[PDB]
């Protein structure tokens, strides 16, 4: 978690674009399901499956990029546990941050609208929707890292 | 007054898969080392060194003979380097988004403790960079990077230490001071160092050498 | 009978960012290479070889000074590697998709002409892998790629020829006889090779040396 | 275009399994096309998107991995156009074969099953959507190897 957070720190960038983009589809799933409440369903059902695709697809992108220094961690000695436990957790605080940004953001959005179009905003409405492409994006991390524990430390002696 | 070792490599081999046919990179080495010890290991480029320094580092198994770290036993490998073993690679191996006393810290962190600022920075100072905790990887020139990968090695209070010709992208006085300093804490912190090198500049800081050719391994004095 | 020089470097210097400073990787290196010579770049690790090896193949523009290869003279730096020069580079660098034949072949293919199997065949069998050509990279030892390394870099006929310690992963057997295949086709083709390496049992096969200093170049005939 | 060609011979199977995933995605288009002649016309435009992304983060692993073959190949000269070309020759034969493969069966799918649910097959309904696809996998192929002609050739002189 330590080599984590301070990834996220010095590649904030790369990092706040992918939040931005994770936020941006949970609004527009929890809007959604805002106005919601079998077409409708199946919009919401694919739209995880993008949001978790897309996790899928920068998550890989990522390890893949750090595979040297997860080499140098693993000839140092860390432990398969400790890294996967690093990966994991700069993957979940990612998609937190993405997940409570867009339901905050989009709660207060339907709390103004909801004058002009009818729309019902309970807490489940943006709870259920939020903890859901949490785990839609973890499961995908687990898919993603699924081969951090893999890395040859003797990768770290060549040059 | 005769210590017990620190490392003991008894008859350690290693054969590779080589194409259809095999290699034998390392054939029945015998090493040991004890405490304030500057092992070099020398030979021309393909007859073992590195993976000499491999297998007494438990980067990789032996396929026969043994590689036996006292104070390590009941240890799986990754333990073994976790707990006792420090790493001086060839290349630094500093990771960017970390500064550089924080290259320290995190072998405190993964070793499972509270990491310790106070020895990250004693140590940084040891190896010449006083004051030069917060640089980023980027402002540091390689010698002072490899300055970092040597403190990072000592933040554990290891008893072996390996070095991977460390001073390979280094000029002569870079070379110098670098391999002065290795010997220093060498002796300071007792040490079991084993260090390859091609440069025989360098064998005068050493106390004894193995000698390499073909995966044969020579224990000299001279 | 005066031939003229394949290669010309005068006064080339390459200085590199080293952190906040600068480091000079290379410091006014003059070389002269005419077919038919094998020069050998020598040096202890970290005083210029390979960056003296990556000027004079244009993998690199030197900051100040010039890298001349005669015959190329209006081509930009991929170019004229694309069409004079061969690389011996010490990995094997086969690409893994590809036949042994086919790491010949697709040097025909980029340089823009149908491939020809029969002087693909030809240069395997020159290296000492004849009717080798269909094996997979998985299938090679480490000095038969090496030949193919080899052989690769002849498929062009280049008029240069860089080969960066290619035995630096091989034991005495095989080094010396790759060595001796690097010279007996420097003679053969009356290519100009430098050839960079750290191992003094290689340096009777060489026509002259350049000393390596810190940067510094000093060509010697002893 | 050789170097492209090869690596599909060698690496078969992740290249089918890809290949397959983009041709059912154009199958699931073909019918959903052919059913539909608001909520019709927006499920195809996202899944549109979807197999765009799908072809992008499948692509940009392809070439990250492929990196150091693409370092030796500029190491030894080839250029940036020659690069390029093999890079986008590659994804678009691969594109070209998923398309083709999920084209027919749909057709020949909606052929037989026009019996039981309303089904219109034309040759639009099923050259508009598979050229469609093909040129949308295009752009994003483009935007995934854009650092393909990057890559620095001194990496070739490394261990």
């Amino acid at each position: 978690m330590f080599l984590g957070i301070r990834d996220i720190r010095a590649a904030a960038g790369r990092f706040a674009l992918i939040a931005s983009v994770v936020g941006l589809i949970t609004l527009l799933i929890v809007m959604l399901t805002g106005l919601t409440q079998s077409s409708l369903l199946s919009m919401q059902a694919f739209l995880y499956i993008i949001s978790a695709l897309v996790t899928v697809a920068f998550l890989t992108v990522w390890t893949l990029q750090r595979t040297r220094d997860i080499a140098v961690l693993a000839a140092l000695g860390a432990s398969k546990r400790y890294l996967l436990i690093d990966a994991l957790g700069q993957a979940a605080i990612i998609l937190a941050a993405g997940v409570a940004l867009g339901a905050g953001i989009g709660a207060l959005l339907g709390w103004l609208i909801a004058g002009s179009v009818p729309f019902s905003l309970g807490w489940v409405s943006v709870l259920g929707p939020a903890l859901g492409i949490w785990l839609l994006g973890l499961i995908g991390a687990t898919i993603a890292v699924r081969n951090v524990t893999k890395v040859d430390p003797q990768i770290a002696l060549g040059a | 007054m005769s210590a017990a070792p620190v490392l003991s490599i008894t008859n350690a081999s290693v054969v590779y898969p080589d194409g259809i046919s095999t290699v034998t990179a390392l054939d029945s080495a015998n090493v040991e080392i004890f405490p304030g010890e500057l092992v070099a290991i020398v030979g021309e480029s393909g007859s073992g060194k590195s993976t000499l320094l491999s297998i007494a580092g438990f980067l990789q198994e032996p396929t026969s003979g043994t590689v036996t770290l006292h104070g390590a036993e009941g240890l799986d490998a990754t333990s073994t380097r976790r707990e006792h073993i420090g790493f001086v690679f060839q290349q630094p191996n500093l990771l960017g988004s970390l500064t550089a006393r924080e290259q320290l810290l995190i072998t405190d962190h993964l070793r499972g403790i509270k990491p310790r600022k106070d020895r990250a920075d004693e140590l940084l100072a040891r190896v010449g960079l006083k004051g030069l905790g917060g640089r980023r990887v980027a402002q540091l020139s390689g010698g002072q990077r490899q300055r970092v990968n040597i403190a990072r090695a000592l933040m554990g209070n290891p008893q072996l230490l390996l070095a991977d010709e460390p001073t390979s992208a280094l000029d002569a006085r870079l070379s110098k001071e670098i391999v002065e300093l290795l010997r220093d804490v060498t002796k300071e912190f007792a040490l079991a160092t084993l260090m390859v090198t091609h440069d025989r500049s360098q064998l005068a800081y050493a106390d004894r050498f193995v000698e390499m050719a073909d995966g044969k391994a020579l224990q000299t004095a001279k």
